[PDB]
């Protein structure tokens, strides 16, 4: 039933008694459900160390992965270029998933197309799909560039992207001078960040490989910045802001910040902002190229060093205090600009916040996951705050990366109880937070189901989730946040300390039971 | 209108190249009450034109995401690389009651996570080892399904052999499903592939079981996936009417419910498109008749209840009127409050395979007018049913392109658009109120009398929201 | 007892059985406590409509006020001036409380001095306290200016501030040209915001009343901005940012942004930034003066209009979409600068966020309190979001102000169930949230005790607090936030929607009970 | 460095005008091993010099905030304008067990909210009406106190007449307290004023009463249960065999106060704030009192033994059982934290007891207090301070903000323990700081259980990684 002036959605509608009785009648009659005592018994078993050992012996089964497939990253990379349409050669289903996936994180339109390869192309190739696709795309949506990647279908059958594009131009489906950079992005290799790497390097050589003769390193007096797979609008903006503050000329190569945040003013803008073709063409004339996320920009680095002859400096992701310092110092050396009074003061403001909040952060234990560069930056900053990053999980990490993070942990007393996991998923992590319970999780929205599982064991065993990463689907507009630089460090600190204090208030809210510690001042 | 509609279509298609031009013109039509057979009016269920930004998904979405994934006490393996399972994890609100990770698994993502080694050597060995690991870590699962992603068929794996062997070795129901995304032209073929998988591997399990205690009022809800609870708010009415809902396919469905469905007296089909296959098969083999019904809005719900009750005896028909009389004041209060706030406002729809026509009656129960609708993957039999429900001179678009939908909306200028997540934020920026008509925009249920109250609340909150008069800055 | 490797603080230490038994023996032995059934009975009674009627009949008793005394505002106003020492003529206890009160909100040093009047000053006056005080203050702490307010002791006995300062200069305790603006700030009149008004107008008169001859309105082509009592650093910064973006010359009169956020870099800075004496001297040459918070700047408005001859425009506080628009349009008209593309886009970005989040905000019912300008700006924005501001409480509001807010409520359907209360306190509000339960509270840290009381009735009756206002003592670094302009509107929107979604996740976290609605995507 | 300390003082005072200079020199001394009469060394309990930014509060803080406010089942009226009560609401962590707003009221703010009308007409009428409204809305209160703020005495109100009249009319304990902030020179007089209010209006209630006494009845006098300090002290005393009849006033009830004249011994932690009522109880009821110290294991063990020596052999036997029980616990604390803190120098500035009372706990961790001082102590406290402080220590009474800053820049301690108005000054200077009033929202610090928290807190702050980051690598 419904009361017209207090309408109930699914929650709490189905808690009404008549629905509750109906649902119990459904279960007992036709579901042949295991008895509750058995369900309870098995759940308790899933929280044990015994279950964890069986869990970590998995070799073939993956449960609740913390990664996606390559072409998702190739799409995000292509969206960062002016009036550029991302184009995925292969099956259309993937493109619907890529758009939907990004729709829900940014709460914005995401433009991407397929050439809809089917059973017929599975035997003869997608050549005809490519020729009609490129022509249909250019005419209908009028991009200045089409950046081509592949679905795993196109990769398995072996479509030659370069030959197919060349034939499309030769046969007159698309103008010869119309730019169509491409990259192979096999889903069964690496993860979504590898797709970003592949796509970027593909675009960079398209505009520079054949034009190196007239290139002089440093002649344009700029620094190239390659951001990598980045889903926080504030992370694009803070980098550009700090460099403008320093008076450093720069080119942010791949910049989706505008197209992912267009105004609602009565008109839809498919394209907005982005790196210009001329910025890519001119990039080898930069003084150097800085890679913001080097651990998934390996292919890019080889091309920038091998072809542009830049000497890419060895910088960690600019996360936390030490690595933002090092980033700014290396930029000063390359550009010759001194670090200005405004960033020095911002740094001192971050330090002041650290000293103000260190008593509540000290010794706090965290489980966390995400992409490699993001994870190690988070690990570094936690150590700087006096926190203990107990469970460090990077599903798409590698042994080389794990070795570097272990060295970071070994250089601090707060990493003594920390372990780094690679190739493991969030079902692995679920066991860790039962057997070696931390205080909080830092991760994406998929972690909310780990919190639900811990609460079911008991309130005292609950591990609350702090949402930092990608994707975040169950909160609004956190994609505007910042995690890089002092600004991102200040935002992360505030989020962490206040999650701690919010949990303390909840545990001390019981009248006459625990509220002796329900302090007004913290 | 009419002539300005035909004129709008030709205008929009002037941007396409010659080939697309001609094909897209086949999928764009204006309704006409003097024509009854849609095969003479519009083409459907064809391949998408390359590079035009279709809204369609793939066959995998049609089988795993739509049909099989909701079955709660089974574990569904997304067999292939990591993408398909991750993008579809818990994105669809097929609600269920269970203890997730213990005896229910809908919102989890099980995957074989194809590496390049499995491409060159095949994944059948990995699948068999994967099935064993599932048995160790999730002992309370009541069956396993294997949802094939694009590479499986392309490399020559035989998942049916693995399913047969491991099934016997373990004495377990292991369903192979060949829903590779490159098969077919859309989610639609995934429906059909998945239906045949249920028939071939699950539905016959209890053909020789006689331990089920039947009643003359046993019935099954076919093709309702309990989006936000839609199926629960429908089951309540059917059992208030005196019926016993033996099974729910597949929203909040258990494998045992599936297995008992051949024992019912009547199959109630909500989603014809996704489930008419298994319905026809159950009529042929078990003699079970099936009928289409509609629980969107009070008008269609009342009519559905009466038609369903007419299939039984006078006692069910008396209870039918007791239910109609019970809820009458409730939905009358909903219309009395919300119909004044929505009447005369024009709606454009674009959804999947049923709702573009199925929700019309509810909008009209609120005084609204659907001036345009279309499907991603419906067949001509759906379009036959669509013309009987759509008004004269409506606009009809099959597998609409992103450009088409945009341009069509720019000229028609509806007061509300009901479509999917990939469309939502486009039209909000254009200043056009938008309601998600797949996910219900995380609200619902919308089925039944209890769903109509939420539906009316949701359309009113969005269409009349103060945000919409603020799109233009006062200074230009 | 304590385990050395898992030390327990007060919570949960005293939940150990031996402490629990000890506490029970203390109560039963020597506390003569009312029996628990009686406590329960009386508590339930305090939640009834009957209790509310008795509660609202109070005339003499105030319980849990939502306001402070004048001199607290005079101190904050004085801190906004360059190298200025706030100086409160009267008893020293108040100054310790003023500093402590601000210490805990900003988590920063707060410099303020007293002249320590005692029983002896009660019979002859604090003249000698002033003469020695001004000389001691100037020599020891080296301010460029001393801004004098009063404690309620100094007001009762009748110390003539003007005469006392004049005598201090005449007798040589301080140089004649050393600026010593003053204001009487009686605690038994108005509230802390009245002190801000009184102090500012006192400083404005000190630097301009006698120098009006050579003044020409508009001659400096700037706009004066008077912020009023403001405890969000981001609100000082957003106003300066938007005006620089527009290319508008301005003088922010009273700017504590720097001194309330000095860096932690190894040295303490008593003074930093602030309005210069010269900006005050030159302010009458501005085109006009804009009052950001007019409802506690009445005395100031009269002086700028009566003496500076400015035509102060009728602008609401720049909060939300409509009132930020009007603020920018009036600034454009006065300055002749057009609103630039960057603010138009920022506006459209705020609107986009509104459309994205309107389904979760719609119809949500709020109780809220604070200062008058802040409260009406919050009310306006909630109406713009489709929320219902059900209980609007402004302890230090007046009838004129309540009438203006009622007109705002009457002009929107979402104000139909709203009531505005003036002169009422948070014990009044506690009754309202029991008898007419809203969905959330928006207020300062004192609201945490209203949330605790509601939970005690039952979880289904709990009204969670959303911390926006002053003071906020139980979270860290929210004083850096922004509430004005599009930036502030974006922050408030994000906080509101995600507080709703966090509460929904909590209510649907129950495994197999309520988690059918524990959606990954919201 | 002795001679370098005297030189530092004279250097610092070179900035003051002649008058302040001469006065401040009386309140700054270097401790010296051959001195029992501190009046030959330093002056204290004098008015503050105007305009030098004293850290002191007022008499109202001494009475309402410190003594009376903690008593949980009474309602305390801040009688005057709105400021005093709001700034002191729940800022002090005098912990208690109760149902706030029903039978306990510590963290609430009751106030008469003086308007100018009450200034010209007087507030006695408003107070009487206020008392009636308290009775209606808070029936379970067990008494009322009236904390006078600055205006009350200045305008000639008579709150004692209102208290007597309404007390008889209502049969209620209504205590008038004349703690106007302008009285005295600091919080210290508020202590004394408040003690006499307890004596004159509460303590005599049960003189002719009804109590079953035992030979081991005792009262904790002058412990305000900051973070639970008194609970973690009571536990040890009752483990030792004693019965703590009353706790003044941390988590104290009025009934406990009234029963205190029935005990055999008064245990005084805070001498400064409570020696007044202690002396009075000895004179009138013959109850002896003794000072004790529960900061750190050394002082706690010694206190327990001294307390037990006042009773019979059975209490002394239990005393050794308690010492033996907790011995391994505090030994593990020092074994872990003493290595991390040894040799580090501390400067203290607090109120009236802790500047000397916590020294022993720091030394139990290998630390050295190189400087201490009080806001409002008297010469009898400074007598006790010299015996606890080391040779050539720095001693500052009513230290000015400038003095403390300059003293710290030259001494350069590794840790500073002081109040909230000092904390953020020295953090910016790169000097670890621990609040020694509020315990920085941690604690308890009393007893064996408090020592573990104390050692944890000093270590976490002093050795924190934030302190090595104050200097940017490019600004050296
Ligand atoms: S199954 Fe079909 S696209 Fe019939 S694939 Fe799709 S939960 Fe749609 S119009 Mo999403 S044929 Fe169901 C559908 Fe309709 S996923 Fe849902 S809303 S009624
Ligand atoms: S009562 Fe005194 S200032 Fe003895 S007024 Fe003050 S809770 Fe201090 S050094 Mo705050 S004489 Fe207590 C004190 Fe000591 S408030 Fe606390 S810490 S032991
Ligand atoms: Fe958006
Ligand atoms: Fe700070
Ligand atoms: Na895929
Ligand atoms: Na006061």
């Amino acid at each position: 039933s419904q009361q017209v002036d207090k309408i109930k959605a699914s929650y709490p509608l189905f808690l009404d008694q008549d629905y509750k009785d109906m649902l119990a009648k459904k279960r007992d009659g036709f579901e042949e459900k295991y008895p509750q005592d058995k369900i309870d018994e098995v759940f308790q078993w899933t929280t044990t160390k015994e279950y964890q050992e069986l869990n970590f012996q998995r070799e073939a089964l993956t449960v609740n992965p913390a990664k996606a497939c390559q072409p998702l990253g190739a799409v995000l990379c292509a969206l960062g270029f002016e009036k550029t349409m991302p184009y995925v050669h292969g099956s259309q289903g993937c493109v619907a998933y890529f758009r939907s996936y990004f729709n829900r994180h940014f709460r914005e339109p995401v433009s991407c197309v397929s050439d809809s390869m089917t059973e017929d192309a599975a035997v003869f190739g997608g050549q005809q799909n490519m020729k009609d696709g490129l022509q249909n795309c250019k005419a209908t949506y009028k991009p200045d560039m089409i950046a081509v990647s592949t679905t795993c279908m196109a990769e398995v059958i072996g479509d030659d992207l370069n030959a197919f594009i060349n034939n499309s131009k030769k046969e007159g489906f698309i103008p010869d001078e119309f730019p169509v950079p491409f990259a192979h992005t096999p889903a069964f290799v690496g993860s979504h960040v590898t797709g970003w790497d592949n796509m970027f390097e593909g675009i960079a050589r398209y505009f520079t490989l054949k034009s190196m003769d007239d290139k002089v390193v440093g002649s344009n007096k700029k620094i190239n910045i390659v951001p990598g797979f980045e889903t926080y609008l504030g992370n694009f903006r803070v980098i550009k802001r700090m460099l403008s503050e320093m008076g450093v000329g720069y080119s942010l190569l791949s910049d989706p910040e505008e197209v992912l945040d267009t105004p609602a003013d009565g008109q839809f803008r498919m394209y907005a902002g982005g790196t210009t073709q001329e910025e890519m063409k001119d990039a080898p004339n930069a003084l150097n190229t800085v890679l913001l996320q080097p651990w998934h920009l390996e292919k890019t680095k080889k091309f920038v060093e091998g072809t542009w002859k830049h000497e890419v400096p060895k910088l960690n992701i600019p996360m936390g205090l030490d690595w933002t310092d090092e980033f700014l110092m290396k930029v000063s050396e390359i550009s010759g600009q001194p670090i200005p009074a405004s960033l020095t003061k911002e740094r001192g403001r971050l330090v002041d916040m650290m000293t103000d909040s260190h008593t509540w952060l000290h010794g706090k234990r965290f489980a966390l996951w995400g992409d490699p560069d993001f994870v190690m930056g988070l690990v570094k900053f936690l150590l700087e705050l006096g926190c203990e990053p107990v469970h460090i999980l990077c599903h798409n990490g590698n042994k080389r990366w794990k070795k570097a993070v272990d060295a970071i942990l070994a250089a601090s007393p707060y990493g003594k109880n920390a372990t780094v996991y690679i190739g493991k998923d969030l079902w692995h992590l679920r066991s860790l937070v039962f057997t070696d319970k931390p205080d909080f999780m830092i991760g994406n929205s998929y972690g909310k189901f780990i919190q639900r599982d811990t609460l079911h064991k008991g309130k005292e065993f609950e591990v609350p989730l702090i949402r930092i990463g990608f994707p975040i689907f169950d909160r609004h507009h956190l994609h505007r946040s910042t995690t890089l630089g002092y600004e991102g460090a200040m935002q992360i600190l505030t989020t962490l300390v206040n999650s701690i204090l919010e949990r303390l208030d909840e545990e001390t809210r019981g009248m006459q039971a625990t509220d002796y510690n329900h302090d007004l001042v913290r | 209108s009419r002539e300005e509609v035909e004129s709008l279509i030709q205008e929009v298609l002037e941007v396409y190249p010659e080939k697309a031009r001609k094909d897209r013109n086949k999928h764009l039509a204006v309704n006409d009450p003097a024509v009854t057979q849609s095969k003479k009016c519009i083409i459907s269920n064809k391949k998408s034109q390359p590079g035009l930004m279709t809204i369609r998904g793939c066959a995998y979405a049609g089988s795993k995401g739509v049909v099989w994934g909701p079955i709660k006490d089974m574990i569904h393996i997304s067999h292939g690389p990591v993408g398909c399972g991750q993008y579809s994890r818990a994105g669809r609100r097929n609600y269920y009651i269970g203890t997730t990770g213990v005896n229910a698994f809908v919102t989890m993502n099980f995957t074989s996570d194809f590496q390049e080694k499995d491409i060159v050597f095949g994944g059948d060995k990995k699948l068999a080892k994967l099935i064993d690991e599932v048995e160790t870590l999730f002992p309370l699962n009541k069956g396993i399904s294997v949802q094939s992603e694009c590479p499986i068929g392309l490399i020559g794996d035989d998942i049916e052999s693995v399913s047969k062997v491991k099934g016997a070795e373990l004495s377990k129901t292991i369903v192979p499903v060949r829903c590779e995304g490159f098969r077919g032209v859309s989610q639609s073929l995934g429906h059909h592939i998945a239906n045949d998988a249920v028939r071939d591997w699950v539905l016959g399990k209890r053909d020789e079981d006689t331990t089920f205690a039947s009643t003359p009022y046993d019935v099954a809800i076919i093709g309702d996936y309990n989006i936000g609870g839609d199926a629960w708010s429908s089951r309540i009415l059917l059992e208030e009417m005196g019926l016993r809902c033996v099974a729910q396919w597949s929203g909040d469905g258990s494998i045992s419910e599936i297995e008992l469905t051949p024992k019912v007296k009547l199959n109630l089909v909500h989603c014809y498109r996704s489930m008419n296959y298994i319905s026809r098969h159950m009529e042929e083999k078990y003699g079970i008749p099936w009928m289409e019904y509609n629980f969107f809005g009070p008008t269609k719900t009342i009519e559905s209840l009466r038609a369903i009750a007419a299939k039984f005896d006078e006692s069910i028909q008396k209870k039918c009127e007791e239910v109609i009389a019970k809820y009458k004041p409730e939905w009358e209060a909903v219309v009395a409050k919300y119909r004044p706030r929505l009447e005369g406002k024009r709606v454009m729809l674009y959804i999947g395979g049923l709702r573009p026509r199925h929700v019309i009656g509810a909008y009209e129960d609120l005084g609204m007018e659907v001036v345009g609708t279309g499907y991603e993957f419906a067949h001509n039999d759906d379009y036959d049913r669509t013309m009987k429900e759509m008004g004269d001179s409506t606009l009809l678009y099959d597998d609409v392109t992103g450009y088409e939908f945009e341009e069509f909306v720019k000229r028609i200028k509806p007061d509300l658009i009901g479509s999917g997540i990939k469309e939502k934020f486009i039209f909000q920026k254009m200043g056009i109120p938008f309601r998600e008509m797949h996910s219900w925009d995380y609200s619902g249920p919308y089925h039944g009398f209890d769903g109509f109250a939420i539906f009316a609340r949701d359309m009113d909150m969005t269409l009349n929201n103060p945000c919409w008069k603020k799109l233009q800055a006062p200074w230009e």
